């Protein structure tokens, strides 16, 4: 259940694993946890697989109805509020942490965090899942600042196939999608594709 | 695992001028499940006592078996029969040795010796009570008030196996755990003799 | 559960200075390193905030509103720190009583009318004002240097003022399990407020 | 928490559980409509104006003022195509419809209880 | 605890009872007439927890009253058990733990008499002697022994009688002296206490 | 639960006829007050059910089946089906499934139009299911199964259904403390109903 | 941690006039699944004595070991072979050595007296020994009993003759009760041993049982 | 009528039992007496989506605990002309919250004029299913083909959805879902489809005790809707060897009532 | 607290072949990567184990002194398969008892006298024969597949004995939370005991 | 409380953090936790404070004792075993992960892992302690093989200071120890001398 997201020069990258499970037991081999709102701004998942998916047809519903109001692409701030707002609000039975990313005419590039209790901040790169605290050292030590698509591609590869391999929850094929200033394109790294180590 | 048998039973037994009548159902229950019908529940340890069952099956069994090899040892060493007094005191010890482990029983060890009857009453609690007029079980209630009201120390014999009858079958009819066969027991200078053995339902059908 | 460290502050002469540190901690892991937790409310009051982060921005925008609200209404009055500080208390203490508290402990300073103003807000409704002041876990290593600086001598300087902070952060950097190098900083002096950060603490481990 | 300042006409209610919600879908079935018309009246006010909530409120209270006394049985053909209802057929009119009420209060007593005037 | 018993036959609904109290250790009054009237023709039994039992037959007492004020006639035995069962079915599951054991009577004028049991959990069966309490258990076999399907009402109260006397024999409270009201097609008639010195 | 009270009830579909029977008991766990307590009520004139379990809430479900059973008729025309009922008591008792009931109804009867003999059961919340041989519901549910299965036979004519429900009830009942003394046998056959009362171990 | 877990199975004897016969079927399951489909559930003890052990599969095993070195043990010291009367007494003093800790069995012992006759005993888990006729019993019991109860010996049944039985109805009437009691029942099924014994020793009978 | 009501009666899920209910459990729940138990019919379900339609499949076994309660029962309902679906325990609870989004699509396809889409079936259960968090169970199998091509739905009892080309839900399930990993292979034909998910359902039945009797399959092609019941028999009871038929006069009879009807 | 994944076996025509994952997860974490699970106790019968893996070591040094003892003292004797599996059960039993488990579940197999043996050593004191096994996790997933074929055919031949094996480590690594792309095996036939590994599975995502 | 061990050609490292705590306070800042057995095995310590001292003195004890008695310089596998059986029979109140590594004339360079349950066996590299889990991928990906004294330093210094700051339980000087052919060498890293990240 790793997910993480780097933001460059012009774009950002999002990546993610679909091994979501029910326990000891492997519930579906691979899965899509990685939803298109709107058709910008991308919003992935943890925690857990119901609240979540309420959570996410409630910010499609607004976020679609106020961009349609405004006669204007929405602002990925609009999207964090409205997380951050709709999160909070119920903070004792809704445990999803969320993480949602995405690109705008205006400071195009941005990566925004909302880990579970409803706080809200951006930062370059965002992390989260429960498999998603071995990478740390490595992510820390190895993010350089000044680096453009493919380059970006590659250290986000390497860095979800690290702990793709040295958890239990995770396991699978490989998702990475990167939105820009032109289109989202999206592309699944699937056999010896994943970097060894 | 599962309840080990016979959560509850009814048994009497009163004296009067001519020894001591003791009575017995049989419906060893398994909670909620009959387990048997013709279970005997008057243990006995030799020609000159009758124990009694009531509460749990094997404890009780094992330790009528204890005290009957207790018995037949002082038997064989001191050449003289053992008084009931002897043998109720040494059962109310060794129940008494294990107590808040589960132990339950309930026995009214009876017969006849030097001093003539004798009823006494031990269970896993500890006292010693003795008596005239006994009842132990679940269904120890519903027979208490008849076999109270009926007592006379004046009986005859005919009479008394037709109160005991007549007691039993009234607490089974009521009760949901007792029932099955009716059995009679006499004591006397000789030893105990059977009397007879009874179904419920003739005893129903004669009593209707 | 994100949680602050410490949001100490002490009184000054004409001013008052409130430090904290840029941290969020995931229980025991650092989550976060860039988040702030000082405010500019308004041109003579600040504010700082620790324990649970998501409450302090609901707060953070609350507060911002109702002052913004009253600056654009327009009658040549403003909000004084004492009524700010009655206004938490009161909200604290309403969301105590329903059962659904908000984790969290602030410290509200400012200097109006020439005199300053620093108070405690813990949230089981406990208010006071002081002439230091120390949060969280600082409450017993922060406070005694700023007691006793402050028992020899009740008036200050800035120049003293700013080193005892910094003094009161080596100490707490040097013995916390939840710190950061860097730490922010706020006079709130009658000129305004000056926020002022990141800062650095040089350290010496020579008794290594 | 109120003191005093008829027990036959209602009795035998203890104050001991009512303040101690049962089974905790209590609070979520036994107000679900107004719960929901809140949800969507928050939202819009949020994402539209303030027109709307209080014009649709309002349009609510204009159209439910009409129905048949409160002793008989409601139709309530209207309100419905405007609260949007209209085809959402559930757990709300199969199982335990009003029209067969199990039991019925007096005529006078609770058309002066749906007036407020008690 | 207490002592409820009533027995039939071919033109009596003959009741007993218990005058007494409860506390502590303590016996606060030694005659407390548990025996509330219905209507000139029903009687009503109550033993249960203190305090809701003389609620309860309070409530149902002043609504009997009601039935025959506002239509000139007077219920039914039959209607009035199976009236007082909803009562209490629908008041102890609303909200409140109740511990009540009731015993109607009555004498209509169509089938003989009408003896009513009820326990806790609102049930309703038509035992042609039952009993109540704690008493029950050593006195309803005492009762069926001697129980001819028809008794006179002179044999009754000696049945009663001995009844009691093995209660006050083999029971460990002490219920010092009892009430005794015999219903036939007259009214309620009455008879001497039952007091043993 | 259901052992606060007792109860056992069958039903066997023959030839042209349906066959139900119960067992007469009423009584608080150990102690017993009444013998007679009926379980089998007359809904309809061909039709009947079979409620079984606690009897504080059979008594009250009885009840509102037979309110809303009259007021169907009575607003509808003619009599009722036997297919309906058994939705009726399905929403009956989902009507309160988070505040479960306790009761497991067998309804058996015959067509007012085909006369063809139909029988059901349900659970406790209501989970409708047609079994063509024979079906058993009560407390000593366990004690029935293996005693009907062999005795059972397809095309049976009257006497011998009589007999077969006699045997599968009278000598398996015995096998269990509560719920005895007693039961009650109705045979419903093409044009006339009929009650007989076997006789069983008093104990 | 818990010291226990079920196994399932089942054991029916008939003792009938001059044999005993002893049959259960065979499949170990716990939880849901299914672990094995032979596991036999009918060991033998002597030339004229077979012993059944349902229950829980982790003591049937060992008291069947238990038992067999006691027996040699008995048989070296006295100079002779224990009957059918003594092993239900020895094997109940071994179930009550552990009352404090009891053995999670439900055993059954069939065999022959010490002259030409049907004798089955059967226990309880704390172990308490008693003498029936057709007594059965185990994990799928209670339904197996009644059936029993109606035929073998003749019960609630009126203007109708006795006769003793036959050793051509006992297994005709067994193998019918399986069939019968198999569907019904969750851990019942896949094959049944059947091991009727006599006076000239013990024989073996296997039969499909609703095929899984 | 009555003294003592004020407001009209509400509809919807009664709730007047739980306060009672709970101090009766604790009651006998110490006591060691029988517990009540549900037709908790915990059976294996499979499906798999083929190169033109899909395949549907369960076993016909219905447990309530330790007995087998019945021996034919049908897990599969009627939602729409093309669209199926499927339980999975508590089949009390599955049957009306199956039966009642079928009577909502089909209000709405009148309302329309034009075949429905799985997708509204799919957002209606898990509107459903999350309003009532928990306290009901009903794991489906949602499936069938519609304007734009085949679909399916593994909707779980508390609103989490996946649209899976192949799923097995149930208690018994990995058996039959392992069959599937060893041998399922893209765009495969009708017949061997049909085959597999035989073959998949025959293990879970063999390999696990919630399950048995006969099965079934639910084809439900583009220009062809079928639905055989039953399609395999694996096991068949044996037959009785002795007759215990019991001749008239056997009972014994104490009273006797005759009423004729008409 | 390190646990095993499945340690899966099939007998086989004149031989037995098993096969286990080179795995040790600290709960959800895998800790280590390489260590072995398979034994060679003597030159006709060899070892499998899951669960924890400190009591795998321990019996191993046990059981590895119990046969260098009994081959060293010298009569031309052995231990046959049965033997071991019998004081595996009696062990197993006799900790059960004591309250003191060792958490492990272990398969036995060998080749002595021409036959072949495979049993089952559960630490709730289980133990039974089968043509086939597996365990842990895999007793859901794994035994279905081998337990159809050997129904189809009852007797088979190393090749496609080894392909059944292959075939259920790859559906196994597909479905399960605790596994490893690395796998061991060893052959038990007539020649002696053969450890092989590490072996690969190809997989195919296909469908992704 | 982070603990690793590296092994390269000709001998070992070793390093640890001095930052023992009891809680959210500080309780000492400045430690050594690295006890010199005899004089070339070396072992560090995790978990309580307690157990492993009384484990370390044991282990002092017996080994010296043995390799006195052999007049031979000891081998670390028998450290390794006495390790294991100690732990191992006491594993119900002894949580104490310990590693130990060392040097021996014969098959020079070893390191040991022996986690908490009594569990033993031998690898590369050896990473144990409460913060010792954010650096899993960083040592995976950077770790080749075939390298000698000084980037094995380097390489430990950079691995422990990454996770040396993104943990509450660490913080403070690093204590880098190798042991080789001939002797053991000492170093302490404090100030700006760590490496940033």
């Amino acid at each position: 259940t790793t997910i993480m997201a780097v933001q460059f020069d012009g774009g950002v990258v999002l990546g993610a694993d679909s091994r979501t499970t029910t326990g000891s037991y492997i519930a579906n081999r691979v899965t899509d946890k990685l939803t298109p709102i709107h058709d910008r701004i991308f919003c992935c998942r943890s925690g857990s697989a119901a609240d979540t998916q309420a959570v996410a047809d409630a910010v499609t519903y607004q976020l679609g109805f106020h961009s349609i109001e405004l006669n204007e692409p929405p602002l990925v701030h609009t999207a964090a509020s409205l997380f951050k707002e709709m999160c909070y609000r119920y903070r004792e039975d809704l445990m999803a942490g969320i993480i949602i990313a995405g690109w705008d005419p205006q400071e195009g590039g941005q990566g925004y965090s909302v880990p579970m209790g409803g706080m809200m901040v951006r930062q370059s790169f965002a992390i989260g899942g429960s498999g998603s605290s071995y990478i740390y050292g490595y992510v820390d030590a190895t993010y350089r600042e000044g680096m453009t698509k493919e380059e970006c591609l590659q250290f986000t590869a390497n860095a979800l196939a690290l702990a793709m391999e040295r958890d239990g929850s995770s396991g699978g094929v490989i998702r990475l999608a990167a939105i820009a200033e032109s289109g989202v394109e999206r592309q699944v790294l699937l056999g010896d594709q994943i970097p060894k180590f | 695992p599962g309840i080990e048998m016979l959560h509850g039973t009814t048994t009497l037994a009163f004296k009067f001028r001519h020894g001591v009548i003791v009575a017995a159902d049989s419906r060893a229950t398994a909670g909620a499940y009959i387990a048997s019908q013709t279970v005997k529940k008057v243990i006995e340890i030799n020609p000159y006592l009758l124990g009694t069952m009531a509460g749990g099956a094997a404890d009780c069994s094992f330790w009528e078996r204890l005290l009957a090899r207790q018995c037949r040892i002082y038997e064989l060493r001191n050449k003289e029969r053992i008084s009931v007094a002897a043998a109720s005191k040494l059962l109310a010890n060794m129940v008494y040795q294990y107590k808040g482990m589960g132990l339950s029983m309930g026995t009214m060890i009876c017969g006849w010796d030097k001093r003539g009857p004798g009823l006494y009453y031990v269970d896993s609690e500890g006292n010693r009570i003795s008596g005239a007029t006994f009842s132990v079980g679940s269904g120890s209630v519903y027979a208490y008030g008849v076999m109270d009201r009926g007592y006379s120390y004046d009986l005859e014999v005919e009479q008394a196996y037709d109160l005991a009858r007549r007691a039993i079958y009234q607490a089974t009819y009521r009760d949901a755990y007792s029932g099955g066969a009716v059995n009679l027991y006499h004591v006397r200078e000789d030893g105990w003799i059977r009397v007879s053995s009874d179904n419920v339902a003739d005893l129903h059908e004669k009593y209707s | 559960m994100v949680t602050g460290t410490s949001v100490l502050g002490v009184k000054f002469e004409g001013g008052v200075v409130i430090a904290a540190d840029m941290l969020g901690s995931y229980g025991s892991l650092a989550r976060f390193r860039n988040i702030s937790r000082i405010m500019r409310v308004n041109n003579s009051t600040m504010l700082g905030a620790s324990g649970d982060y998501a409450d302090f921005q609901y707060l953070k925008q609350v507060l911002g509103q109702m002052v913004i609200d009253e600056e654009l209404l327009g009658d040549g009055h403003s909000y004084s720190p004492r009524a700010i500080h009655s206004w938490l208390t009161r909200a604290m203490y309403s969301r105590r009583s329903k059962m659904n508290p908000l984790w969290n402990t602030m410290v509200i300073g400012g200097y109006a009318d020439g005199e300053s103003f620093l108070g405690y807000v813990d949230m089981l409704g406990v208010a006071y004002e002081a002439p230091s002041l120390a949060t969280g876990y600082g409450a017993y290593l922060a406070q005694p240097l700023l007691r006793e600086v402050l028992e020899k001598q009740p008036v200050l300087s800035q120049t003293e003022a700013r080193d005892l902070v910094e003094r009161c952060m080596r100490v707490l950097y040097y013995r916390d399990a939840r710190s950061y190098n860097r730490f922010q900083t706020a006079t709130v002096t009658e000129k305004g407020v000056e926020i002022e950060g990141p800062l650095s603490t040089e350290t010496n481990w020579d008794i290594a | 928490s109120p003191v005093t300042e008829d027990l036959l006409r209602k009795g035998f209610s203890c104050v001991k559980n009512e303040l101690l919600p049962s089974h905790p879908l209590e609070l979520s079935e036994k107000n679900f409509q107004l719960n929901q018309d809140k949800m969507n009246f928050s939202t819009l006010r949020n994402i539209q104006g303030l027109f709307a909530p209080l014009k649709l409120q309002m349009e609510f209270k204009a159209v439910q003022q009409v129905q048949r006394l409160p002793f008989l049985s409601s139709s309530n053909l209207s309100l419905d195509v405007l609260r949007g209802n209209d085809e959402t057929i559930g757990f709300e009119d199969i199982l335990n419809d009003p029209s067969q009420s199990e039991v019925m209060g007096e005529p006078h007593l609770m058309v002066e209880y749906k007036l407020g005037l008690l | 605890m207490e002592y409820l018993i009533g027995i039939q036959g071919p033109d009596y609904v003959l009741v007993a009872s218990d005058r007494v109290a409860a506390s502590n250790i303590v016996q606060m009054k030694d005659d407390h007439d548990k025996m509330f009237k219905m209507s000139e023709k029903i009687l009503l039994l109550c033993v249960g927890e203190a305090g809701d039992t003389v609620q309860f037959a309070e409530y149902i007492q002043k609504n009997v009253q009601l039935y025959k004020m506002r239509n000139g006639y007077e219920l039914s035995p039959t209607a009035a058990a199976n009236f007082t069962r909803r009562n209490l079915a629908d008041c102890l599951r609303s909200r409140t733990p109740y511990h009540v054991n009731l015993l109607l009577a009555g004498y209509d004028e169509h089938e003989g008499p009408a003896l009513y049991y009820m326990d806790y959990l609102a049930a309703l069966a038509k035992a042609p002697f039952a009993a109540h309490g704690y008493g029950a258990f050593l006195t309803l076999s005492i009762l069926d022994r001697y129980y001819t399907p028809t008794i006179s009402r002179e044999r009754a109260v000696e049945l009663l009688r001995k009844c009691l006397e093995e209660l006050q024999k083999r029971f460990i409270l002490n219920l010092p002296t009892f009430s005794v009201r015999i219903i036939d097609k007259n009214g309620i008639h009455d008879l001497d206490n039952i007091s043993f010195p | 639960i259901m052992s606060y009270n007792g109860g056992a009830v069958m039903a066997m579909k023959g030839k042209n006829c349906v066959a139900i029977a119960a067992d007469r008991r009423f009584g608080i766990q150990a102690q017993m007050v009444t013998t007679d307590f009926q379980k089998i009520f007359p809904m309809g004139d061909r039709l009947y059910i079979g409620l079984a379990g606690l009897a504080t809430d059979v008594q009250t479900v009885a009840q509102r089946l037979k309110f809303r059973l009259n007021l169907y008729e009575l607003k509808e025309g003619r009599q009722i089906k036997p297919y309906t009922l058994m939705s009726m008591v399905a929403n009956l008792l989902y009507e309160k499934r988070f505040g479960p009931y306790y009761t497991e109804p067998v309804i058996a009867g015959l067509d007012p139009k085909t006369f063809k003999p139909f029988i059901c059961s349900l659970d406790l919340i209501g989970c409708p299911m047609v079994t063509d041989d024979f079906v058993v519901s009560g407390t000593c549910a366990e004690q029935m199964y293996g005693m009907c299965e062999s005795l059972w036979e397809p095309n049976m004519d009257p006497d011998h259904l009589f007999e077969t429900i006699s045997q599968a009830m009278l000598n398996a009942v015995d096998r269990d403390a509560v719920s005895g003394m007693g039961v009650i046998v109705h045979i419903i056959e093409k044009d006339k109903i009929t009650t007989r009362t076997l006789k069983a171990r008093m104990d | 941690f818990s010291p226990y877990v079920f196994n399932g199975g089942t054991i029916l004897a008939i003792a009938g006039e001059d044999f005993a016969i002893v049959a259960s079927d065979t499949r170990l399951s716990e939880g849901f699944s299914i672990h094995t489909r032979d596991s036999p559930k009918c060991y033998k003890l002597t030339d004229k004595t077979v012993i059944g052990c349902s229950g829980f599969h982790g003591d049937c095993l060992t008291l069947t070991k238990i038992i067999e070195a006691r027996l040699k043990m008995y048989k070296h010291s006295n100079n002779k072979a224990m009957t059918t009367g003594a092993i239900a007494a020895m094997l109940s003093t071994i179930l009550y050595s552990r009352r404090f800790f009891p053995y999670y069995v439900y055993n059954i012992i069939g065999g022959l007296d010490e002259e030409g006759k049907g004798a089955v005993y059967s226990f309880d888990p704390v172990g308490s020994y008693q003498r029936d006729s057709f007594k059965a019993g185990g994990s799928a019991s209670a339904m197996l009993q009644p059936l029993l109860d109606n035929q073998v010996g003749f019960k609630n049944m009126q203007n109708v003759e006795h006769v003793p039985l036959s050793l051509d109805r006992a297994m005709r009437l067994v193998k019918d009760v399986f069939i019968s009691a198999a569907e019904r029942d969750v851990y019942t099924g896949d094959a049944l041993r059947i091991c009727i014994v006599t006076k000239e020793g013990i024989r073996e009978e296997t039969v499909s049982l609703r095929k899984d | 009528a009555a003294v003592s009501v004020y407001a009209p009666p509400v509809g919807g899920f009664s709730f007047d039992n739980c306060r009672r209910n709970a101090v009766l459990e604790a009651d006998f729940a110490k006591r060691g007496y029988k517990l009540p138990k549900v037709r908790k019919t915990g059976t294996t379900i499979a499906g798999v989506v083929y190169k033109d339609g899909i395949v549907l499949g369960a076993d016909t076994r219905a447990t309530e605990g330790m007995v087998v309660a019945d021996k034919n029962c049908s897990k599969i309902h009627f939602i729409s002309p093309n669209i199926y679906c499927c339980g999975a325990g508590t089949a009390a609870d599955t049957d009306m919250t199956t039966q009642l989004i079928s009577s909502n699509l089909e209000l709405h396809s009148l309302s329309t004029g034009r075949l429905p889409r799985v997708v509204t079936a799919n957002r209606m259960l898990k509107q459903m299913l999350f309003r009532y968090q928990g306290y009901i169970g009903a794991a489906l199998v949602l499936g069938g083909v519609d304007v734009t091509g085949p679909h399916l739905y593994s909707i779980y009892p508390h609103g989490s959805t996946d649209k899976l080309p192949y799923v097995t839900m149930g208690s018994g399930s990995l058996a039959a879902m392992a069959v599937f990993e060893d041998k399922f292979r893209p765009d495969m034909e009708e017949e061997e489809a049909k085959n597999l998910v035989s073959e998949a359902i025959a293990a879970g039945i063999f390999n696990d005790l919630g399950s048995g009797s006969n099965i079934d399959l639910c084809v439900i092609s583009k220009n062809k809707l079928d639905f055989l019941r039953p399609y395999t028999v694996p096991n068949k009871k044996g037959t009785r060897l002795g007759r215990y038929r019991c001749e008239k006069g056997t009972t014994a009879v104490l009273t006797e009532k005759i009423t004729p009807l008409e």
